[PDB]
């Protein structure tokens, strides 16, 4: 029946509420409060509870829906992508890679390499990286000096020649 | 200021309240006041009674019968400014005693039900709907009743119409076939008419040609003899028709319907179509279309006659009236209580739809209450109509008279027949009828025309909803004071006079008198005449009265005259003009703009917030003074007092002016001089140049609010914040912010800077491993929040005054699922005259400013008076706008004698007798000149000499009385402030009325870079504080094509549009100085190419030699 | 690489919108309610469609572009450009053959 | 302003020249001979009609009343020449007096409207939509395709050259020349991406995607759209 | 001519169909989905029908159904349109309709783009302007510009680089 | 010729 | 020719970015290239009101 | 107008060969820096601004008097097409 299928004990659930919803009308006359919906529905319920599941409830809207003035503008006409980065961005990022590899082409190879695995390819590398210690190498605790050492001569470099700066927004 | 009247026509009758057609259309269909409970049906009332009671019974084992009681309402739960300040709805509940009956009778007789409640309507006239102030436009429509038109579909004979009007109620036409028998209709279900003709209970036996006894050609009626024998066989053979061809044992299903019910009548017990259809046709009616409780069959008084009358057409000349549809006495105006009513009709349809329901899934003794009865069908039917409905509308309150106009407009379109058929030059078209009742000027130019209309002066509609007009009765050429309000049929009975008709007493002066007969003027001896005008007033709308000299003015310039009225922005400096008409007074009254006193009293105490007044009785009232509050279009209305402490003050005297209004007269501009003459081309085609010195003494300004809202909402991201703390590389980008993220109420804001401050967690929380980096070379934070912070978007923003929080329900907010809090900013701006505002007068000549030149550049009058503004004669000879050069001339003498004047429409001052006050002007002007020492200027003389030749003065009078000569023509010698030189030839100069219009956001000044896109289609998309682009439609695309700009277009519809990676190697490249590159395929085509696909159509670009060319470069080809 | 000069309409074969899919829709299941990840097999699937980050499988083993171009062992979803999602076709095979109503109802009905 | 008592107008201002580029059957249909001849004319009380005759030819007119006659008994009338006051309609004339003539009619019968209203703009503009009206024929003997094909004029330079020529094919292609007002003579385009593009858009698709049509973009709308 | 005849149906690909979450913990979503779906549920059950070796009363049903339901995918209302259960009898956009426009059309319109470099604004004379010139608001010169103007600016010692200009203009 | 365009149901039945 | 007057009217502006649709707009779009009518060969940029006024006198 | 159109205009068949001439030299003028000018010193565009005349940037306006001063030969088929984008960076470094 749902576009966004959902589990049964889920249709059940509200199937439940949309029938206390009706007592709660004219038990009370006005339409219930949350806080006044979650006590008729038992024990494991609270105020939030129903909130965020009437939420999961409902339709849900169509695109192709028109506006108002109904023959030329529908609702998806609105909707903007924020998932592609627009012209702006796109040529920020690209510049940024470029101005990164100009930074860190100075340095030991193996230093370089330590933040490119330590972030820059994929993975946070909480201690992952201080495992297998660049793959062959001293580990642990002789690594998080190289990163101290790695991070510190870029700023040598960058607080004089100003290119990284203007990034931080 | 002392104020000369003109004209001498007595009013005998001052204008209707002018907002009544909305304020009593509502009081008599709700009756919460003075009716109380058992007390007249008409309204709400007539609604409840016709669907209730409700009967579902067999008299032995059940029955249930759901009766109505009483109406009740009154506790609107909250204020009416707390309505609008938290986004609610100001209305009351609504109840009803209703008692539930069994067939054991349980006599337990039910209660109240809040099950509904319903918006109740402003002092004003106007309702708040979820905050906004809206109006209900009263719309035309086709009356009820029988009409007899032509045949479009052939060129001889006619059909007759007969029509009720419920949502449940049937069309009924009569025709004679193409070869000749008798069409009929009821849906569009067709078939021949005879059949109904025996159901009567009279059969073809007893009247067919004794009632249609002139019935030559009766050939249509006759037929089954047999089968017009026995009634009951009658109606069988005839449900026929009335498919899926259902058994005739419950015989009377349709007919007890088309019967009495709630359903064949037109209107309930006579009244509307039978007023009509009895003068159309017999006489008598039966309650309303045919009773019979206990007889044999059916009464027929209905198809009888209205047969006998298409018989009376299809005659010589008895009767023999073809139906204008378009006379007034034909349409009618539902007006908001009937328009709620009929709206709470499909509620209670609904209602009691959920009601039947629940004896099927219900038991008997077990829900004898409102166990039952449902709100949310009515409920949400009616709210559905005040904010989703065509008619219910924003508000329209620029100005006083904007809202006053409003309340006043009559549509055709809605639930009445709209734009798609839009009958062109037939509806949209001023009928004979008009005269008086509708106004032939005030409408929308453009493609609205004639079908939103303005209801005039004097007009109004009665009860059964027909417009009627004042008339005064004339008795043997004596004109008695006893006034009647005519219809439009009523009317064309009558020889009706026009009313500048000379009077000597109440005695018809003259030989031969102006009249119209049904539409018709003709000249009549006074003894002939029956009834006289009231006043030109009553012809035309409140706007168009607003319009002196408006009988100088051709009707196409005033009717851009008085719209443009609508659109003046409320001045800070307002004057009401200089030459009024009337009304402008009387407007400012009815439209509550100021605050007037209720009784005679002292003023007690005044300060700019508000006023206390000792009544002669001992009551202080204090009348706060509602302060630079904000308008549904964003201009300001504020009253302001006007009245000092310890006055004496008569009742209905002034307290406050309104915002519009220069002492409780309506001030909707500046008057200001006005020279008429072009100026160096900067005044060229409509355009308007302005001296810096009206700038100085603030004589346009304007104070305008705009309102910022800002949302908190919950995410399944989780929660974002109001927040001072924003994530950034500034401080004095927060200076007037400190306010725990909200701006200081006192801040002047430019565009770009914080409004509020705002944190989301973003992206689905992932910082890019590349910016990871970047950030550990700064000391690292990599905050999860993100800056969303409202900006004052560009184009400007002003001085903060007011900000306004409302939170998480609790207070008496109800909020937007998924809302924690809003925060509303209002910015006020004091909106100088400048270059680009459009000024106008009330002659609809209207223009932009173009030029603002320094005092020393304007044109000046021989004492050093500068003027204001400089009109381009051009203007006028094509507008055929005379009006504007009078008003000037009045003005000019006005200005000088130190007095306005009242010149009423068709009857005001007149050429003679302006030119007498512009010789007393002279006198000021001129006449002292010689006092102080100074005799004509040597360029005086130039101008003159060139003057004669001209004609304009007589030769050998002197220079003196030439220059009177010329005053009187209402030209004076202008000197050109760059030259010093005068101006070859005298100059129109004079004290215009001019208004400066509203400036609306879509036409505030726009320009794109590059911006967002539209998420599915990837096109130009407009944002917050980012605008979208311009719009490039295919006409644009052939002016390109006929130019044979290649490139152009294609960059137009691809790096400036669609094409995705177009558009960033263009903005690339651009930044990095290398010029652009070519543009690749754009979105649009291979969407298009992807959707034919979905419909397993192969489309296939190809190359020279015909292989594939891919259009999606590797990312659609596979494997 | 080169201009394109044509542009031709023809029927699709079976075999040519087989042709075009990238996997067929089994399950008539959107996106799951609580994680609002497209559900498998389904309208939405990732697998047939394509990532929905740049360069990221499902499950989350690859990213980078490192490895542009890789299917993932595990999650069964190319590593490219997100924007292949409005670009990749599918398919439903149907259990029994349908007819294309434009060639029944666009009157002379071609096939009739 | 009075005019209107009960006969048939002429049509006049924008709907007269939109009768024309798609025309289209006129109002008051002037009645026009078919034939070069001299004018005899007989009548009754009832009855009125016109002959046209020659030598062997002879061509009676039977008209209406309400018809004003434009020509005298004795008269030479040329082919395709109105007997009759009221338009002219296009097909009728062009089986009279062929293409040129329609052609020539179309042109002036449009300036005819512009310059009353006093509008001054080129015949050659007129001219040039008016080709396209007969852009078309239709064939009345086979060459290798069927009978009727309404089907365009300037596929010719090899395809009435193919009889005992070039290529050779049997049939020598003989065909009837046609108008078509605008709108018809749209949609009848090689291009199915314009022609897709005015109305009726699932009917081209259709017929396009049957034929395995190819569009070569020659036009300006196609290669835009694209 | 059998290629008239489908036994599989394409897919549109969903990017441009999408299932875009809005505000409120609610969703927008093409209709073309829920078409989309209900024909797979169809097909499915027929399978299962078929499988089961149902009598072949109820998988004409089943296979009638189907066919409705590829129609209505494909062009919907050329049979009585099938129209969100709640919401109201408003039909279902199909993939025909989306297309043209379901307003006979392609004309009427619904037809043009929005443009990158643009702007709109009030005009006012210019008496002294020579014919090839235009006055242009400056504010609204630069936005037009910008990313040449940007440019510039780092040609001359007013900015470093371009985020650093681009921050300036904000 | 749009007579038996909606029949389903009577159909089935 | 735009047959823009000032009440009011608004006009768009657009921006050729290319080299090359710079110079279509600039030799073939450019206003005093474009004197002559295209409908009736007449000049079309003449003088018009206070312009003629003014030379009339 | 433009500093010599008329002129322009009769130098080639079509109005808009002119346009694609200009365009495509403006294109290369711009590609090789200013480089390939066939414009001698004194005879350069020039522009105003910090008050100092630098060469006038446009190079749509450039390729308008080179073209004026007939420097230059344009034509259908002249040299082969790759022979060209090679042949032009020897004299004028592409940089
Ligand atoms: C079957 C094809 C139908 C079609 C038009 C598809 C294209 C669509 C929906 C788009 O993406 C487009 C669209 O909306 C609008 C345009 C421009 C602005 C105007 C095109 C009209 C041109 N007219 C001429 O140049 O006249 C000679 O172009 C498109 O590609
Ligand atoms: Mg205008
Ligand atoms: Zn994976």
């Amino acid at each position: 029946a749902r576009t966004i299928r959902i589990p049964v004990h889920m249709v059940e659930t509200i199937n439940k509420l949309s029938r206390t919803a009706r007592q709660l009308q004219q038990e009370l006359g006005r339409e219930p409060t949350y806080e006044e919906i979650a006590e008729a529905m038992g024990p494991g319920w609270d105020a939030k509870r129903v909130e965020e599941t009437l939420k999961i409830a409902q339709e849900p809207v169509s695109l192709e829906t028109p506006i108002g003035d109904e023959k030329d503008s529908f609702y998806g006409d609105f909707i903007p992508d924020e998932h592609l980065p627009s012209p702006v961005d796109a040529a920020t990022q690209s510049l940024l890679s470029e101005e990164l590899e100009k930074a860190l082409s100075k340095l030991s190879e193996r230093e370089a390499m330590v933040l490119k695995l330590r972030k820059g390819l994929i993975d946070g590398r909480e201690h992952t990286l201080e495992e297998v210690g660049a793959f062959f190498g001293v580990t642990r605790e002789r690594i998080r000096q190289i990163e101290n050492k790695a991070l510190r001569k870029l700023k040598y470099h960058e607080s004089r020649t100003r290119k990284l700066r203007d990034f931080l927004d | 200021m002392e104020i000369k009247r003109f004209g001498r026509i007595r009013e005998v009758i001052p204008l209707p309240p002018l907002t009544e057609i909305q304020v009593e259309s509502y009081r008599r269909a709700l009756q919460a006041d003075v009716p109380p409970e058992k007390r007249e049906n008409v309204g709400i009332q007539a609604a409840f009674r016709e669907t209730f009671p409700i009967e579902e019974e067999d008299k032995g084992k059940g029955g249930l019968v759901l009766d109505f009681l009483e109406y009740r309402l009154g506790e609107p739960p909250f204020p009416q400014d707390e309505c609008r300040e938290k986004d609610l709805t100001y209305q009351a509940p609504l109840y009803a005693r209703l008692q539930l009956i069994h067939k054991d009778t349980g006599l337990i007789k039910e209660d109240e039900v809040f099950l509904g409640h319903i918006p109740l309507m402003t002092e004003d006239g106007s309702f708040i709907i979820n905050g906004a102030d809206r109006v209900i436009v009263s719309q035309i429509h086709r009356s009820p009743g029988v009409y007899f038109t032509p045949d479009p579909a052939r060129p001889g004979r006619y059909i007759a119409s007969i029509i009720p009007l419920p949502k449940r109620g049937p069309w009924i036409d009569l025709e004679v076939e193409p070869n000749g028998v008798v069409s009929m209709k009821v849906n569009k279900r067709k078939f021949p008419l005879v059949l109904l003709l025996r159901v009567l209970g009279y059969d073809q036996e007893t009247l067919a040609r004794e009632l249609g006894a002139y019935g030559e050609l009766v050939q249509g009626l006759m037929d089954e003899s047999v089968f017009a024998m026995r009634p009951e066989e009658a109606l069988i053979r005839l449900f026929t028709l009335l498919r899926p061809g259902d058994p005739p044992k419950r015989d009377k299903a349709v007919a007890y319907v088309y019967g009495l019910i709630a359903d064949p009548r037109r209107y309930d017990l006579g009244e509307a179509g039978r007023y009509k259809a009895e003068e159309k046709l017999g006489i008598r009616l039966s309650g309303r279309t045919l009773a019979r409780f206990e007889d044999g069959e059916f009464k027929d008084e209905v198809f009888l006659p209205t047969l006998r009358y298409l018989f009376a057409l299809t005659a010589g000349v008895p009767g023999h009236e073809v139906d204008d549809i378009d006379h007034l006495g034909n349409r009618r105006i539902r007006t908001v209580g009937e328009l709620m009513t009929d709206q709470f009709r499909v509620g209670l349809a609904r209602l009691a739809r959920g009601v039947r329901e629940r004896m099927l899934m219900g038991s008997e003794d077990s829900l004898t209450p409102a166990k039952l009865v449902n709100s949310r069908p009515l409920e949400a039917a009616i709210r559905e109509f005040f904010s989703r409905s065509q008619l219910s509308q924003f508000k329209d309150e620029t100005n006083p008279l904007s809202s006053l106009r409003h309340k006043r407009r009559i549509s055709a379109l809605g639930p009445g027949g709209l734009t798609r058929e839009r009958a062109g030059f037939d509806v949209r078209d001023v009928h004979r009828t008009h005269y008086g009742r509708i106004c032939p000027v005030e409408t929308p130019e453009g493609a609205n025309i004639g079908l939103i209309t303005s209801l005039a002066a004097y007009a109004r509609v009665d009860e059964l909803g027909f417009i009627r007009t004042p008339y005064r009765r004339v008795v043997g050429g004596v004109v008695t004071d006893e006034v009647v309000y005519m219809t439009a049929t009523e009317e064309d009975r009558y020889t009706i006079a026009q009313a500048n008709t000379p009077l000597e007493g109440n005695r018809i002066a003259a030989e031969r008198v102006v009249a119209r007969r049904k539409g018709e003027p003709v000249i009549v001896s006074p003894e002939e005449v029956e009834f006289m005008d009231v006043s030109p007033k009553q012809v035309f709308s409140v706007n168009t009265n607003l319009i002196p000299f408006l009988e100088h003015d051709d009707a196409n310039r005033a009717l851009m005259g008085s719209n443009m009225q609508t659109q003046a922005v409320p001045l800070i400096r307002a004057q009401a003009p200089v030459v009024m008409t009337g009304l402008e007074e009387r407007v400012v009254r009815d439209s509550l703009a100021a605050l007037y006193a209720e009784e005679d009293g002292e003023v007690a105490k005044v300060d700019g917030n508000r006023i206390v007044v000792r009544y002669e009785d001992g009551r202080l009232v204090e009348y706060p003074l509602r302060r630079f509050y904000r308008s549904n279009q964003g201009t300001a209305l504020d009253q302001r007092p006007r009245v000092v402490v310890g006055q004496r003050v008569r009742k209905g005297d002034l307290l406050a002016d309104g915002p519009a209004s220069e002492n409780g007269f309506l001030a909707l501009g500046q008057n200001v001089l006005v020279a008429i003459m072009p100026f160096d081309g900067y005044n060229f085609e409509d355009a308007i140049v302005i001296s810096e010195e009206l700038l100085k003494r603030d004589f346009y300004t304007s104070i305008h609010i705009e309102r910022y809202e800002i949302e908190a909402r919950d995410t399944k991201l989780g929660p974002e914040r109001i927040t001072r703390d924003i994530p950034h590389l500034s401080e004095a980008a927060l200076r007037d912010l400190d306010e725990e993220g909200v701006v200081r109420i006192g801040a002047e804001v430019k565009p770009g800077d914080i409004l509020v401050g705002r944190t989301s967690f973003k992206g689905e929380s992932e910082p890019t491993p590349e910016e990871r980096l970047l950030r550990s070379i700064f000391g690292e934070k990599a905050r999860d929040v993100k800056d969303t912070s409202l900006r004052v978007p560009p184009g400007e923003g002003g001085i903060v005054v007011r900000t306004v929080r409302l939170r998480r329900g609790d207070p008496g907010v109800e909020l937007k699922p998924g809302v924690r809090e809003v925060v509303r900013v209002y910015v006020a701006q004091k909106r100088k005259l400048q270059v680009g505002d459009k000024l106008a007068n009330r002659h609809g000549n209207k223009g932009v400013v173009a030029k603002i030149l320094p005092v020393e550049d304007m044109p000046h009058l021989p004492d050093g008076t500068p003027v204001d503004v400089i009109l381009n004669p051009l203007g006028v000879p094509s507008r055929m706008n005379l009006g504007q050069i009078l008003e000037t001339h009045l003005g000019l003498a006005g200005y000088f004698l130190g007095q306005r004047y009242i010149s009423p429409i068709f009857d005001g001052a007149k050429e003679p007798e302006i030119k007498e006050l512009l010789a007393q002007a002279f006198e000021v002007y001129f006449g002292k000149r010689k006092g102080e020492g100074f005799g004509v200027d040597k360029r005086e003389v130039e101008v003159l000499r060139r003057a004669e030749k001209l004609g304009l003065v007589t030769p050998g009078k002197t220079p003196e009385e030439q220059l009177k000569e010329l005053f009187l023509q209402g030209k004076v010698v202008l000197y050109d402030g760059r030259t010093g030189e005068p101006i070859e030839g005298p100059i129109v100069v004079g004290q215009m009325f001019i208004m400066k219009l509203y400036h609306m956001v879509e036409d505030k000044m726009h320009a794109r870079s590059t911006g967002p896109y539209s998420l599915i289609t990837q096109q130009p998309l407009g944002g917050k504080a980012q605008f979208g682009g311009q719009r490039f439609g295919e006409m644009e695309v052939w002016a390109l094509e006929a130019y044979g700009a290649a490139h152009t277009l294609q960059e137009m519809l691809t790096l400036k549009s669609d094409d995705i990676e177009g558009r960033n190697a263009a903005y690339e490249a651009i930044i990095k100085g290398e010029d652009v590159p070519e543009p690749s395929v754009p979105e649009s085509f291979r969407v298009l190419v992807k959707e034919l696909q979905a419909l397993a159509l192969d489309v296939q670009t190809l190359d020279e030699k015909d292989n594939p060319v891919d259009i999606f470069e590797g990312l659609a080809s596979k494997r | 690489k080169k201009e394109v000069r044509k542009v031709r309409i023809a029927l699709a074969s079976p075999e040519k919108i087989r042709s075009w899919s990238y996997g067929e829709v089994e399950k008539p299941e959107t996106i799951n309610y609580r994680t609002l990840k497209p559900e498998r097999d389904g309208l939405f699937d990732e697998r047939i469609f394509g990532p929905i980050k740049d360069y990221e499988c499902a499950c989350g083993k690859y990213k980078r572009q490192r490895f542009e171009g890789k299917v993932c062992e595990r999650c069964g979803v190319e590593v490219t450009k997100s924007i292949v999602r409005r670009y990749r076709m599918g398919h439903i095979e149907l259990a029994t053959p349908a007819a294309h109503i434009w060639f029944v109802k666009d009157v002379p009905s071609k096939i009739g | 302003t009075g005019g209107v008592a009960g006969a048939a107008d002429i049509t006049q201002g924008l709907p007269r020249v939109i009768e024309l580029f798609e025309a289209r059957r006129p109002k008051a249909k002037a009645v026009i001979s078919e034939i070069d001849g001299v004018v005899r004319i007989e009548e009754t009380e009832e009855k009125l009609s016109v002959f046209v005759e020659s030598e062997g030819f002879s061509k009676e007119y039977k008209l209406p009343k309400e018809a004003r006659l434009l020509v005298k008994d004795g008269d030479y009338v040329e082919a395709g020449q109105p007997l009759t006051r009221g338009a002219i309609d296009p097909h009728q004339l062009l089986e009279a007096k062929g293409p040129e003539a329609v052609e020539r009619y179309l042109v002036e019968e449009i300036q005819k409207v512009y310059r009353a209203q006093g509008v001054k703009l080129h015949d050659k503009h007129i001219e040039i939509v008016v080709r396209q009206m007969m852009k078309y024929v239709e064939v009345t003997d086979p060459g290798d395709s069927r009978l009727l094909e309404g089907q365009v004029l300037e596929k010719w330079d090899v395809e009435a050259l193919n009889e005992r020529l070039i290529a050779e094919g049997k049939t020598p292609v003989a065909w009837k020349p046609l108008l078509m007002g605008v709108t018809k003579s749209a949609l009848s385009t090689k291009s199915w991406l314009s022609a897709a593009s005015f109305q009726n858009t699932t009917h081209v698709l259709t017929e396009a995607a049957i034929a395995g049509k190819k569009d070569e973009l020659i036009g300006l709308k196609e290669n835009v759209i694209l | 001519p059998e290629w008239m005849i489908l036994e599989a149906v394409p897919v549109l690909p969903p990017d441009l169909r999408p299932m875009v979450q809005v505000d409120g913990g609610r969703f927008a979503t093409s209709d073309l989905n829920d078409l989309y779906r209900r024909l797979i549920n169809r097909n499915n059950r027929l399978k299962k029908l078929l499988a089961q070796g149902a009598p072949e009363i109820i998988i004409r049903n089943e296979k009638r159904m189907l066919q409705e339901a590829v129609d209505a995918l494909l062009d919907n209302g050329r049979r009585g349109a099938p129209v969100t259960n709640p919401g109201s009898d408003r039909p279902l956009r199909s993939l025909t309709d989306i297309l043209s426009g379901k307003q006979g059309r392609f004309r009427q319109n619904l037809l043009g783009k929005r443009v990158d470099y643009s702007g709109r604004s009030v005009i006012v004379v210019g008496p002294q302007l020579k014919l090839h010139q235009c006055g242009l608001p400056k504010r609204m010169a630069l936005e037009l510009f910008k990313p040449f103007l940007l440019k510039k600016m780092e040609e001359k010692g007013i900015a470093p680089n371009v985020k650093a200009a681009r921050r300036m203009l904000e | 010729p749009k007579i038996s365009t909606s029949d389903p149901v009577r159909q089935y039945l | 020719a735009f047959n823009a007057d000032f009440d009011g009217d608004q006009m768009a502006v657009h921006v050729p970015l290319s080299s090359f649709a710079q110079a279509e707009a600039r030799i073939q779009m450019l206003s005093a290239h474009n004197l002559l009518s295209p409908a009736s060969g007449e000049p079309l940029a003449k003088p018009s009101r206070d312009i003629i006024l003014g030379l009339y006198y | 107008a433009e500093p010599g159109i008329d002129k322009l205009f009769g130098m080639v068949d079509s109005k808009y060969r002119l346009t694609v001439v200009v365009a495509k030299r403006a294109q290369q003028l711009l590609r090789h820096g200013f480089k390939n000018t066939v414009l001698e010193p004194e005879e350069r565009p020039k522009m105003q601004t910090l008050e100092g005349l630098f060469d006038d940037p446009n190079a749509e306006t450039w390729a308008m008097k080179e073209l004026l001063t007939g420097r230059l030969v344009f034509g259908e088929n002249l040299v082969p097409e790759d022979r060209l984008q090679k042949e032009m960076e020897r004299i004028y470094p592409g940089e």
